[PDB]
């Protein structure tokens, strides 16, 4: 035992030199037993086995010792040993996977697959990865496949999803070179649970499945981006990979509202972010190369964001609304001769959706528009009356419910007259993917619970 | 490596020998109906797998009706290689064939 | 009569001067028959790098023999053999059944290739009782095992101590014994004796 | 087939050849020895005809590559043979070169310059030069005379070859045309008739004996004549410097001939220039081993609810049992001493092996063919072999390779309809539900593929499958409306990868009023009876509806005629 | 794993390789990472650690 | 159009074996919408409306301990007109090994019906 | 479409040296990297390779019997019907091979 | 109406791999098994094989061993 | 008769060149008559 069992494995290693290897094969069957089984090798017997191997790894680099290594690395619940055998099992892996650097790809399949446990049980998993992903630097590549291979399913347990999400956000914390693929993993997967929920507006499972995952991203990212990480760190990097995945993933998908709320959370950390998040929503709502369905869908992201963003000033908000009113004024210069032409009203559906943003901003920020002097912004009387007397007629072809609320707060201030043309509507008496598109506001009140509690920092109500 | 380079000098010299130059193309100046069907076949297979389209769609949704339209303005960027039974060929572009 | 000796590393690696070490970085010009997607029909140079040359950066590929660093000078061979080199509209053969274009290429790959018998000098990042862990050029992993350590060298708690009684650290010169390339990671088996 | 996975390699030419004995023993996995096929448990024997190195079987894994029965390609094994055997297809070309060899001179019984003439005609006819092969008769003027005739003939062949390569008249890989292919069939028909019309050996004067055959590859060597031994013994000074004959001695003379007859038999078995210089060997007529097919091409034949043995397993069984009667009787004469054996005991073993050396050969002849084996069990409609599945009207080439069966096709009764166009067809709503078409997702059809996924598999216009960016199908059959709308909003969402960053999702939409079908009516006489119509999907019926203007082309009469329809 | 959308079907070495000295390696390594600035990032990160090593900065 | 199928389990029995499977319901779990179409001896109710997927008999095995099922195979929706309990002409063997079901199929004059 | 795409259409694999579709198999892996496709006919036994310079590491593979091999790694994939693969089986019983030429070389 | 089997060859399930969506097998949540097709033979020495599942062949008529002999006594 | 044309072709080592429309159905290429009588190349800029 104290001297015989050390000579027993030494007489097992001696038979390795003579190509026999059966007492290795029996003792390999001894190691790889379950931890819950009392037939296993105990703790003080594991101490004898590991220092005789860590003394000389340079004998078992053979084709007949590959079950001996495989029995060691598949130690079921290896991290739950006592910390005097744990510190030698850990020290064995830091010698095996550096002396023989072909064995790292097998244990890294285990250290990533066992991240379905909570963070307080895999504290020694994350210490080893930050060691080897700087010391085997070429292993930075293929572990990206290992991250995405073992991600649990959207109809798997609530246990496995939140323990796997939180363990990955630990791996985000120190490997800044990976960066993109972790945020590309979750935002591709949280969107796969979100499009179920908007149709519910298996509810009780799928609702409580995502809000735990969607909180654990938002509480993590409000810690990751900070005022001392913009001017001095890489919080400009956390913003850009969050705003380039909003453009590529959340724009082209349809009929979703729980995921753009993470950009209702990161953007409110500072003021230059909300300028840059605004200039993100500007140059995609007006670039001429895209199809209209991206310039229509992003204009609904313009109207329902500025109406609900808590931190704003006329030095941004009116100054884009001055140019928006010039963008409408330059739209009524060229194409008000193209309203009697041979053609339909569909040519200005970009305009009515542009005008829709103004009757949504007016319903939520009208008390902001009053200056000190008592005059409106940018000749509202020369604007709100002028656009409706044209042949464009933006009351008929725009929304029915969110613009009728504007015509009550229009004639609470009498800034324009539009009810006689409503009396003209009932006097005078391809599109279905657009007709059900302007009835879609992104930042409407959330149906979840916990993320609404996190949103009393900067989300406003209808009141 | 040199036995590949010595191999490659044969394959390029043969294809230069087989190719009939542009001034001596003695085949027909028309688009035979087996050539028109494959041009609208391949161009509709590229529009379907996200190629850049050179026209304005006017609400078409079928990728055959787009490539039929794009031949009507001679915008199709393909090149027909009309084989002769010795091995030779004559690169006729689509823009220089009289479609009927 | 019959030879399978065409896996021989035809270019031996020199020893750098003035130094004691080698040079193992070469430039080999390859040709390769690639595919091309129907979305890169307006940027075919950009589309070949984004699809076939970027997955070869900093990995192993046995046809060039070592580790590919990077590339320079991608020229798509033209399918019209009467044009010149100065043309800017090249032709690419489209498959019959599928719309995927297939083509040839010419490109220069800068390879770092070590061989058996060369001298390499690299850093030490772990000293154990059975090996010395080594990085070469801060990218590639190496090891000098116990049986290749000379018998007049000692260990202490730790770090290895040489014949005269000093610790060894950092740039430890050695010669190559084997290059293991089985898994997804290169492995240089070194030897000090 | 899928248009997102392209192939890059193309097959251009299929050279032929003969599988050799050193070739099969390399590529094979597990030599089949045991004559049985299963043990008592219901499991395959490690060394039998269902071995788990020849293909994954019931639930196991194939021991060579380690994949399931739905991923294993299969592998082929081999049976050993102690006797070589007669190949029952390469028999008559062995039978001809048997009856033309000289058993004493080790050459052919023809001349030495007549054979060299037919070689130099056949070499020029490889390169297509039909003229210079015919001008070789124009070269004619003892000991050094025949080495001057052979010298200028080989110079004239070499002069004509290098002259015909200076221009593009021929190339080194050799031309071959149906006119050049004609003259080769006239020389070889003449070179084989001239070899079978010999008496005395015209090289060294001896007299070779006779051979005579049976259909079961039984050949009997006839002994000589008194007049011909009289010529043999008196010509025993110049050359001074009906028993059933078995297989191995016939092998031993033919390697001796084919080593000496290279420069003429090089060109008999080569219609093209030999660029590999693979020398002809006489082993190419004898089946030393036997390649059994993989287990997946030898599955048992279910009939109703019972399971019978595979019919090719029976013909491979009887080879393996009879190879154990000989392999015991091979070691029987060797373990027993060769001085203890009498003149009777050597003659009673040699009346047991000579009965079993026949029945090993009359089973290779039964495994390959059924006509060229014995008449067994009074007719019985016997067990078909390998050649019998590669044959006439119901064979392999005329039932499974020239005319196949198709996916995405329907057939029903036709009925008249004047209210559609002449170029249309009325698809009823029972075909407009099962027939699909992979229509990929781009920006112009995403308005319509969302509406076609939400509609589900049982509402026209609808769809019945999705397909992700990595080939992974997702059906829509059991899904409810909130799960189909969960997938309909996710068609254009990019799935992040580096391999499939180009491809996109194909939706298996239903058939529409836009598509085109390909009607057909058997019997199809002329090419205008397989036309192509545009679909018009009608409600409330079960028959295909056709206009009367197309009943001139299909010769259709509307009383029970049925027409196919492809897609 | 690897279809023919991310794999060449052949790669053939045309010439014999030429041993390049370090001063032109540093010129190539400089001019390569400038032009390469999505999955290229984790390869060119490791390349940035190589070019610092050749000039010599631990 | 009438049509008769003979539900049988006296086959594959190897000439001397015990009655391996029996008709009738078992005692473990079985999905209980089998009771909507089968009576309590493993025979269908006379006059029911069968489709492709409905059961026609529920034989409880013994060597697999499970309440098995047998299903209607043709895709045409048929009724059930008569069920006969055929007994053995030889000695006892008396666990009802041969049953004969007759399905009645409606045929209304459609489009494509010859006259 | 009616005779290749919509009946069988198996993308098989060929060797680019011996030119056969039936003697290719997936090598079982070593230590546990990715698996690769290898050919039996072009390959040698590994101990025979040590009898005739050091053998490269990346050109060794093993079947599911543990036996090592060298070579047989030059292979690509082509698109054939399946009845060709049945025919190449049936012709090899009669002793006939069908060597293919697969371009590009 | 289902049939138990593996989980799935992807991480995107657990399921009991239900029966045949016509031609191939399917999991509960949609994913068609990639890839195997149902075989059939449409047209001596009788063997002990009981092919039932999807046209593939199964084993002989010995069950789990002692239960047929413990319950018989 | 399939065996007869087979045994002549193996004894000659005849390379089939895949030109008939019955040979290209066996191997599985595209036919030569009709629309399979030319090649379609693409014209990419730069
Ligand atoms: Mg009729
Ligand atoms: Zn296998
Ligand atoms: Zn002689
Ligand atoms: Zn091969
Ligand atoms: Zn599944």
């Amino acid at each position: 035992s104290a001297a015989m069992y050390s000579r027993f494995v030494k007489s097992a290693l001696d038979d390795l030199d003579k190509n026999d290897s059966t007492q290795i094969g029996i003792i390999a069957n001894q190691v790889a037993l379950p931890s819950k089984n009392p037939e296993r090798i105990n703790d003080k017997n594991l101490n004898i086995l590991l220092d005789i191997l860590s003394s000389n790894i340079n004998r078992i680099e053979s084709s007949r010792g590959t079950f001996l290594i495989q029995s060691i690395i598949n130690f079921e619940k290896w991290w739950e040993l006592p910390p005097h055998t744990l510190s030698k099992y850990i020290y064995f892996i830091k010698i095996l996977c550096s002396s023989i650097p072909k064995w790292w790809q097998d244990v890294s399949m285990i250290l990533v697959s066992c991240f379905i446990l909570p963070i307080k049980q895999t504290v020694c998993h994350h210490d080893m990865l930050k060691y080897f992903l700087r010391m085997i630097p070429s292993s930075m590549g293929f572990i990206d496949t290992y991250l995405a291979k073992f991600f649990p399913n959207k109809n798997d347990t609530r246990r496995k999803l939140v323990n796997y999400t939180s363990n990955l956000l630990k791996l985000r914390g120190y490997c800044s070179e990976l960066g993109f693929q972790i945020w590309s993993l979750l935002i591709e997967k949280i969107i796969s649970i979100d499009v179920e929920l908007q149709n519910e507006l298996g509810i009780k499972e799928l609702s409580t499945k995502l809000d735990s995952i969607l909180t654990l991203v938002s509480t993590h990212v409000e810690e990751q981006v900070t005022p001392e990480s913009l001017e001095s760190g890489e919080g400009v990097g956390v913003f850009n990979t969050l705003t380039t995945l909003f453009k590529t993933h959340v724009l082209p998908t349809y009929y979703t509202r729980s995921i753009q709320y993470i950009m209702f959370h990161v953007s409110q950390q500072q003021l230059e972010l909300m300028d840059s998040f605004l200039v993100t929503l500007i140059d995609i709502s007006f670039a001429v190369n895209e199809a209209a369905e991206k310039k229509i869908k992003s204009l609904q992201y313009l109207g329902s964001y500025i109406a609900r963003a808590k931190k704003l000033s006329r030095t941004q908000i009116i100054f884009v609304a001055s140019y928006l009113t010039s963008w409408l004024n330059r739209y009524v210069i060229e194409r008000e001769e193209e309203v009697d032409q041979r053609g339909g009203m569909e040519r200005f559906k970009h305009f009515y959706a542009a005008f829709q943003a103004l009757c949504y901003i007016f319903c939520f920020r009208h008390n902001i528009f009053r200056d000190t002097d008592g005059n409106w912004e940018c000749e509202l009387d020369k604007f709100f009356q002028r656009m409706v007397i044209s042949k464009f007629n933006p009351l008929k072809f725009c929304n029915e419910n969110v613009m009728l609320m504007f015509a009550r707060i229009a004639q609470q201030e009498s800034v324009a007259y539009c009810f006689s043309i409503i009396e003209n509507n009932n006097n005078e008496r391809t599109r279905q993917q657009f007709i059900d598109l302007q009835s879609y506001f992104p930042y409407d009140p959330l149906f979840l619970k916990n993320y609404k509690i996190l949103m009393k920092e900067y989300y406003i109500e209808w009141s | 490596p040199e036995d590949f380079q010595q191999h490659e000098q044969i394959r390029r010299k043969t294809l230069k020998e087989k190719a009939i130059p542009k001034d001596q193309r003695a085949t027909t100046p028309y688009m035979t109906k087996y050539e028109r069907a494959r041009i609208l076949g391949t161009r509709a297979l590229q529009i379907s797998m996200n190629a850049p389209v050179f026209v304005d769609l006017e609400g078409e949704t079928d990728p055959l009706r787009i490539a039929m339209k794009e031949l009507a303005e001679k915008k199709i960027p393909l090149v027909i290689r009309r084989y002769l039974p010795d091995g030779s060929f004559e690169d006729w572009s689509v823009e220089e064939l009289i479609v009927d | 009569a019959r030879f399978i000796k065409k896996h021989k590393k035809q270019v031996t690696n020199p020893i750098d001067e003035k130094n004691g070490t080698s040079n193992c970085i070469v430039r080999v010009p390859i040709a390769l028959y690639v595919s091309l997607a129907p979305m890169y029909l307006e940027n075919p140079l950009q589309g070949v790098m984004k699809q076939h040359l970027n997955p070869l950066v900093m990995k192993y590929n046995n046809k060039v023999g070592g580790v590919v660093l990077g590339y320079e000078g991608l020229k798509i061979l033209d399918a019209d053999p009467l044009s010149k080199e100065d043309t800017s509209e090249k032709l690419i053969k489209i498959t019959p059944d599928t719309p995927f274009g297939f083509t040839w290429c010419h490109v220069n790959l800068y390879v770092w290739q070590p061989q058996v018998g060369d001298v390499l000098e690299g850093y030490i990042f772990i000293q154990s009782a059975s090996h010395i862990g080594l990085l070469i050029h801060d990218a590639f992993n190496a090891s000098i095992k116990k049986n290749n350590i000379p018998v007049d060298w000692t260990f202490v708690h730790g770090h290895w101590v040489d014949s005269n009684g000093e610790p060894i650290d950092g740039k430890l010169r050695f010669t190559v014994r084997n290059v293991h390339t089985t898994g997804r990671v290169v492995s240089v088996d070194g030897t000090l004796i | 087939m899928d248009i997102s996975k392209p192939v890059g390699s193309e097959i251009t030419s299929v050279d032929f050849g003969i599988l050799t004995a050193k070739e099969i023993r390399n590529l094979s996995a597990k030599q089949i020895t045991n004559p049985t096929v299963l043990d008592n448990l219901g499991h395959p024997v490690s060394g039998g005809l269902y071995d788990l190195a020849l293909g994954a079987f019931l639930r196991n894994l194939c021991s060579t590559c380690g994949l399931d029965e739905k991923f294993c390609p299969g592998h082929q094994g081999h049976i050993e043979l102690p006797v070589p055997c007669y190949n029952p297809l390469f028999f008559n070309q062995l039978y001809i070169y048997l009856r033309a060899s000289c058993l004493f001179c080790h050459h052919f019984r023809l001349k030495s310059v007549e054979v060299h003439r037919y070689a130099c005609k056949l070499r020029l006819l490889q390169y297509g030069l039909i003229d210079e092969s015919y001008k070789l008769d124009e070269i004619t003027l003892s000991s050094t005379l025949l080495n001057e005739l052979k010298s200028k003939r080989s110079e004239y062949v070499d002069m004509a070859i290098a002259k015909a390569l200076s221009d593009g008249r021929t190339t080194e890989r050799g031309s071959f045309t149906a006119t050049v292919n004609d003259e080769r069939k006239k020389l070889v028909h003449e070179f084989h008739k001239k070899l079978l019309s010999r008496g005395k050996c015209d090289n060294c004067g001896m007299f070779s004996p006779k051979f005579r055959k049976d259909g079961f590859t039984k050949i009997f060597e006839t002994a000589l004549n008194e007049k011909q031994i009289t010529n043999n013994r008196v010509k025993g000074f110049i050359r001074q410097d009906s028993t059933y004959i078995l297989s191995t001695e016939v092998k031993n003379i033919l390697d001796t001939v084919f080593r000496k007859e290279q420069c003429v038999l090089q060109y008999v078995f080569h219609s093209r220039p030999n660029l590999s210089r693979k020398l002809v060997k006489a082993d190419s007529f004898f089946m030393d081993v036997l390649v059994v097919p993989p287990t997946r091409f030898r599955l048992p034949s279910k009939l109703g609810e019972e399971v019978h043995e595979n019919s090719q397993n029976q013909l491979l069984s009887k080879v393996l049992t009879t190879s154990l009667l000989i392999r015991d009787l091979n070691d029987d004469l060797s373990k027993l001493q060769k001085d203890k054996v009498s003149l009777e005991d050597r003659r009673v073993i040699f009346s047991r092996l000579m009965n079993a050396f026949v029945t090993i050969q009359n089973d290779v002849n039964a495994f390959i063919d059924s006509t060229k084996a014995q008449g067994r069990t009074s007719g019985k409609v016997p067990i078909p072999g390998v050649k019998q599945a590669l044959e006439k009207k119901e064979g392999l080439f005329r039932k499974h390779m020239m005319g196949k069966r198709v996916n995405y096709a329907a057939r029903s009764v036709i009925s008249p309809d004047p209210n559609i166009e002449t170029n249309e067809i009325g698809v009823p709503p029972v075909f407009a539900v099962k027939l699909t078409y992979p229509e990929p997702v781009t920006a112009y059809n995403i308005a319509e593929l969302r509406q076609a996924v939400i509609n589900g598999p049982d509402k026209w216009p609808g769809a019945t499958q999705i397909q992700n960016e990595d080939g992974s199908l997702v059906s829509l059959i059991g899904m409810s409306v909130e799960q189909r709308k969960a997938l309909a909003n996710q068609l254009l969402t990019p799935s992040s990868n580096v391999s499939t960053h180009t491809l996109n999702k194909k939706v298996y939409r239903h058939i529409k009023n836009r598509d085109v079908v390909l009607m057909n009516r058997q019997p199809t006489l002329h090419k205008a009876s397989m036309m192509g119509h545009k679909v018009r999907v009608l409600p409330n019926e079960k028959t295909l509806r056709l206009h009367y203007a197309n009943t001139g082309a299909y010769n259709a009469d509307f009383d029970g005629d049925e027409m196919n329809m492809h897609f | 794993t690897a279809t023919t959308l991310n794999t060449p079907v052949v790669i053939h070495a045309t010439q014999l390789p030429q041993h390049v000295s370090t001063d032109e390696v540093l010129q190539f390594l400089e001019s390569f990472i400038d032009e390469k600035e999505t999955n290229l990032s984790s390869s060119i990160s490791q390349l940035k650690r190589i070019q610092r090593d050749f000039k010599g900065l631990p | 159009m009438y049509k008769t199928e003979k539900v049988d389990l006296a086959l594959n029995r190897n000439r001397g074996d015990p009655i391996t499977q029996h008709f009738g319901f078992g005692n473990d779990e079985w999905p209980k919408e089998w009771l909507e179409k089968l009576d309590e001896d493993g025979l269908p109710y006379i006059g029911t409306y069968v489709e492709e997927g409905d059961p026609i008999c529920a034989y409880f095995d013994d060597t697999l301990n499970k309440t098995k099922i047998k299903t209607y195979h043709s895709s045409e929706p048929a009724y059930i007109e008569e069920v006969n309990l055929i007994g053995d002409e030889s000695n006892k063997f008396q666990e009802l090994q041969t049953v004969s079901i007759k399905y009645r199929i409606r045929r209304t004059p459609q489009i494509g019906d010859k006259f | 479409d009616r005779l290749l795409n919509s009946s069988d259409y198996t993308q098989a694999s060929v060797c680019r040296e011996c030119g056969s579709i039936l003697t290719t198999q997936q090598s079982v892996p070593r230590i546990g990297s990715i698996s690769t496709v290898c050919c039996r006919r072009c390959s040698m036994r590994f101990e025979d390779a040590k009898k005739l310079i050091f053998i490269d590491d990346s050109q060794i593979w093993e079947d599911g019997q543990g036996n090592k091999f060298v070579g047989g790694n030059e292979t690509t994939t082509v698109a054939i019907p399946f009845v060709l693969k049945y025919l190449d089986s049936e012709l090899s019983a009669m002793g006939i091979r069908l060597r293919y030429n697969v371009e590009p070389k | 109406t289902f049939i138990r089997g593996p989980i799935c060859g992807t991480d995107n399930c657990p399921s009991r791999l239900w029966r045949i969506i016509d031609g191939r097998r399917t999991c509960q949540y949609g994913h068609v098994m990639e890839g195997d097709v149902e075989f059939n033979d449409d047209e001596t020495r009788r063997l002990n094989l009981t092919t039932n599942a999807t046209g593939s062949f199964q084993s002989s008529q010995l069950t789990n061993s002692q239960l047929l002999q413990q319950q018989q006594r | 008769t399939t065996c007869q044309f087979l045994t002549k072709a193996v004894l000659d080592n005849e390379r089939e060149q895949l030109d008939s429309p019955s040979a290209r159905i066996v191997v599985g290429k595209l036919n030569n008559v009709g629309t399979g009588s030319f090649d379609v190349l693409a014209k990419v800029p730069n």
